[PDB]
RNA sequence: CCCAUAGUAGGCCUAAAAGCAGCCACCAAUUAAGAAAGCGUUCAAGCUCAACACCCACUACCUAAAAAAUCCCAAACAUAUA
């Protein structure tokens, strides 16, 4: 496959997107499903 | 090509390599599978030190020579081309590519021995005051062994020692 | 400076030069070795 | 007069117990495989190791020293 | 700069050859050899042992005391004193590996093996390749063999060096 | 990285003793009472004899033809014994002991009264035939270097060669030969009596080829 | 690099090379940097220091030097090779 | 000119490849900087002062380093190996003291690296580098 | 064009002979350097070459010429088609 153009943050202004993804799936939501995130990360720790 | 110029301001010397314009081949050349310029364009044995059209392309501002491996030439036309615009200098072809230097040109040397095909460097020869005799003769050196084999059409071979 | 019909350099700092239609080696560690052609 | 004497007195059981030489299953197992007597040659190498090009490669320096001789 | 001598450690006269050297250094040459005396009192034997010696423009010197010499070690653990003649032809002795494997460990702390990352094995095999330009003998293992090796060796090898030492006799009286 | 290769392994040459060129008297130990004449037919055309290795990898090849004398085999001796290495290369003759006996008038003498004296002997030599050969566990370089220095001292031109050295060279006379591209061949000519030419040649060329002139190889010669 | 070590550095009082790695003109400065902190070069005179500015967003090279005199040198060497500005600066600190 | 007989790979080669591979593979983070021209002495000085703390350093032919770059994942990783270039194979990854013992020379630059298949500038290694506690991280959330 | 750390001042012999006065052996660490090929050293030391790393124009059609006596000795000329 292939990598990302990996560039420097002296002068940010690009963020990798997986990130965006990920938060914009889990953080529109009320404590109900926080109540999950907060019980079951911590099965292994 | 690539250039250096140098800038003095306030007691500070910048040093700058810039990128000037370039010229290129031109768009169908006769024989693309040569390897040389010279067989790319089917100039080989084709050229004599009167072209300087030909040879100012291979030389230097003034009047040096450029290597190979810059060129492009083999080693035998590379041969040919430096003795060819050797030649070329000693007969007053390529004016404006004379040796730079600041002010020594003032204190002009013997008037215009004019010359054409000066193989050896002219103040370099020892004058033949014996001549020989008539089965080895001392010869003058006309041109050079490096073009014997230009094209010929005078169904006579051109004169090296005469 | 000697005459030679054949030149050779004698160390490492001779080096070979063309000058006046001649082949001379100049040596500027051992003079000594300073040959021309003949 | 000076030369380095210290010549312990090596007895039939002198070196056994002067230093305090440990049982042979303590020490490891890795010990007990090394090239003695000859040094190993190129076909017993394999091309692929590198102690294979570090011979091959003495080999060459000792060809160089050979041949440089008369050669200035 | 830098200086690369042997000195025992000892026995330190301020003579040759560390005397012309030092002295065209331009250090005081008995300070040096006290200090390295008083250093190596620690020592119970009198070993010989290589010595770096570092100095700086301001004429003081700094000294970095290493390990003794593999042949030293090396002679000592075969218990003879002096190397042989026909290296590969003649045998000097006989030692076992554990000889070599606790000359290695109290070695590899020095200079020259502590500062790059050398295993034990390659240590051991400097050793052994060391032993066998010594003209020194090392095979496997040696509990019953050694015993009897030494038994005959002993006597075969004080009859050659007996034969050794006639030999240079006859050869100083043939002058 | 440079790539490397193996190194030529020397496990299959034994040198054998007296590694040394043996001396060489400068006449036989019976000497020839009768003087016999100047048949210079023997340095003359190709050498017949000695043209092959026989157990050394190098040697001297002659180029020409040419009397060998006491001081040429002191110097060639000399030179070798004190250049070599004993322990790994040997050295041998290939030329015999001088035995032509060349005979010279009394200085200041009238033409007549006899053949002269026997003054000396000579070992005659053919182009083409090795004179001195070389082997053991050793290259070529520091051989050929001061085999050639011994060759150019001799009274007929020299080179330094090898087996590889000799096989290539005679190879390119046959290529030579096969790819000449002129339809005139001196070999040709003689054979056919083109022009009557055999007025002006000998019968010798007819063998020689035109390769061989006097005691004088031209190896360009085809 | 021996043309340094002959020609006696000791002039300089500092120098400083900027480049950007992952930029493709920054060869001719970045072995300038490896001929200038070679070991005859730099033990010429102990009392000059040579800096390696690192950065990613320059997105050029270029070498700034200054010496007893307190002339400030720049030769912002991106399409100047090594060698041309080596003798330059050689130059420079033999005028000077 | 007829196409060239191309040469076969080399046994040397072939096992520089497979170890190059092996540490990029098994190891966590590289670092590149430059091969500075300084004597051997002191080069195996700092050797020391980086293995005391068990993280190893190595030096390999471009012409072998180059094929891997381009054919990998690690292409980005390419065009900063222009010149006198070495790396820095170093396991349970420690940043703070191999930039504390590299400050000391101010002319070893660290032209960048990867940080478990994060590639980061000089100044990116700083600021990875004054991250927070792997704990408190863990903690944070 | 660069580049020279080491067991190690390999042992024997030698007052000393450290790679290089003479012989036997010629292993061995690091990605790399020969128990040393030229010098060089009273012994050492300081120089190269052989060795990684660094890019890589060719890295080479081999060599193959000389001066006497009255005064050099045709004049000249490399390029319109056998
Ligand atoms: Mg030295
Ligand atoms: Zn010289």
């Amino acid at each position: 496959e292939a990598l990302a153009g990996a560039p420097l943050d002296n002068a940010p202004k690009e963020y990798p997107p997986k990130i965006q993804q990920l938060v914009q799936d889990i953080a529109s939501l009320t404590l109900l499903e926080i109540s999950d995130l907060n019980e079951l990360l911590k099965k292994t720790l | 090509f690539r250039e250096v110029v140098e800038t003095q301001e306030g007691k500070t010397t910048i040093i700058e390599g810039r990128i000037t314009a370039t010229p290129k081949e031109s768009p169908n050349p006769p024989n693309p599978s040569g390897q040389c310029p010279i067989c790319r364009w089917n100039l080989k044995h084709k050229y004599n030190y009167d072209d300087v059209l030909l040879l100012s392309q291979f030389i230097r501002p003034h009047g040096g020579m450029l290597p190979r491996k810059i060129t492009g030439l083999c080693q035998e036309e590379h041969r040919k081309i430096e003795e060819c615009v050797k030649m070329a200098h000693r007969a007053g072809l390529l004016p404006n590519h004379r040796p730079r230097l600041p002010e020594g040109v003032v204190p002009k040397s013997k008037p215009q021995l004019n010359r054409y095909l000066t193989r050896w460097a002219p103040g370099s020869v020892k004058p033949i005051y014996k001549k020989g005799p008539r089965w080895n003769r001392v010869r003058m050196p006309v041109g050079s062994p490096l073009l014997r084999d230009n094209v010929c059409y005078s169904r006579t071979p051109w004169k090296l020692y005469h | 400076f000697k005459n030679k019909t054949v030149l050779k350099k004698r160390c490492k700092d001779c080096y070979l030069v063309k000058r006046r239609g001649r082949w001379y080696v100049y040596c500027k560690t051992h003079p000594r070795h300073k040959q021309r052609q003949m | 007069v000076q030369l380095t004497t210290y010549a312990m007195g090596v007895n039939i059981y002198k070196e056994g117990q002067d230093v305090p030489l440990k049982p042979d299953a303590e020490y490891p197992e890795w010990l007990f495989e090394m090239n003695l007597g000859p040094p190993k040659t190129l076909e017993e190498l394999d091309p692929e190791s590198r102690e294979y090009w570090r011979r091959l490669r003495k080999q060459n320096i000792w060809r160089h020293n050979r041949l440089s001789k008369n050669k200035r | 700069g830098v200086i690369r001598a042997i000195v025992r450690a000892g026995l330190a006269m301020p003579g040759p050859p560390l005397g012309p050297v030092l002295g065209q250094r331009g250090v005081s040459i008995n300070q040096f050899c006290k200090e390295f005396n008083e250093r190596t009192k620690d020592i119970k034997e009198g070993i010989p042992l290589p010595t770096k010696i570092l100095v700086k423009p301001d004429r003081t010197f700094e000294i970095k005391i290493g390990q003794p010499t593999v042949s030293y070690f090396l002679k000592a653990a075969a218990g003879i004193e002096k190397g042989a003649r026909q290296t590969g032809k003649e045998v000097a002795g006989l030692v076992t590996l554990k000889h070599v494997y606790e000359i290695a460990r109290i070695k590899a702390q020095d200079e020259a093996f502590a500062l790059q990352d050398v295993p034990l094995s390659s240590v051991v095999r400097s050793i052994i390749g060391s032993a066998r330009s010594l003209g020194i003998r090392v095979v496997k293992d040696l509990s019953s063999e050694e015993l009897a090796a030494f038994q005959k060796e002993r006597a075969i090898f004080l009859a050659a060096q007996k034969e050794a030492d006639l030999a240079a006799q006859e050869e100083a009286a043939k002058k | 990285v440079k790539t490397l290769l193996p190194v030529p392994s020397f496990e299959d040459v034994s040198i054998p003793e007296k590694p040394k060129l043996r001396f060489i008297e400068r006449a036989p130990l019976v000497p020839k009472v009768r003087r016999e004449p100047k048949n210079l037919s023997d340095i003359r055309g190709p050498s017949t004899e000695a043209t092959e290795f026989t157990e050394g990898n190098f040697a001297i090849l002659a180029l020409g033809g040419g009397y060998l004398h006491w001081g040429h085999f002191e110097m060639m001796r000399l030179t070798i014994n004190r250049s070599m290495d004993p322990k790994n290369m040997f050295a041998i003759w290939r030329v015999p002991a001088p035995f032509k006996p060349i005979t010279r008038k009394s200085v200041g003498h009238r033409m007549g009264g006899g053949k002269g004296a026997i003054d000396h002997y000579v070992t005659p030599v053919k182009a083409g035939r090795l004179v001195v050969e070389m082997g053991g566990r050793c290259e070529f370089e520091e051989v050929q270097g001061f085999l050639d220095q011994v060759a150019h001292k001799l009274p007929f031109a020299a080179k330094a060669v090898s087996r590889g050295t000799l096989e290539k060279m005679r190879k390119d006379q046959e290529e030579r030969e096969r790819n000449n591209q002129n339809p005139w061949t001196f070999e040709r000519i003689a054979t056919a009596n083109m022009l009557g030419i055999r007025k002006v040649l000998s019968p010798y060329d007819l063998t020689h080829k035109g390769k061989y002139w006097g005691k004088f190889y031209m190896p360009k010669r085809v | 690099a021996a043309a340094l070590a002959r020609l006696g550095l000791r002039p300089v009082k500092q120098v400083r090379v900027q480049f950007c790695p992952f930029e493709k003109n920054v060869e001719s400065t970045r072995t300038f940097l490896q001929t200038v902190s070679s070991e005859k070069v730099r033990s010429t005179n102990l009392n000059c220091s040579v800096i390696a500015d690192v950065r990613h967003d320059g997105s050029e090279p270029c070498v700034d030097v200054l010496f007893g005199d307190g002339h400030r040198l720049i030769m912002r060497g991106a399409h100047l090779t090594a060698l041309e500005m080596l003798t330059a600066f050689a130059s420079h600190i033999r005028a000077r | 000119s007829p196409p060239s007989p191309p040469q076969e790979e080399i046994g040397l080669i072939r096992l520089l490849r497979r170890e190059i591979a092996a540490v990029f593979q098994d190891n966590r983070m590289i670092a590149v900087c430059q091969n500075v021209a300084l004597s051997a002495e002191d080069k195996l000085l700092m050797r020391h002062q980086l293995r005391k703390h068990k993280i190893l350093m190595k030096v390999f032919p471009n012409q072998v380093l180059k094929p891997f770059l381009e054919d990998s994942k690690y292409q980005n990783l390419l065009p900063l190996f222009v010149g006198h270039n070495m790396l820095l194979v170093s396991e349970e990854p420690k940043v703070k003291e191999m930039v504390r013992i590299l400050r000391t020379v101010p002319f070893l630059p660290l032209l960048g690296g990867c940080i478990d298949d994060t590639i980061l500038s000089r100044q990116g290694f700083i600021n990875y580098s004054k991250l927070p506690s792997l704990p408190l991280v863990q903690g944070e959330l």
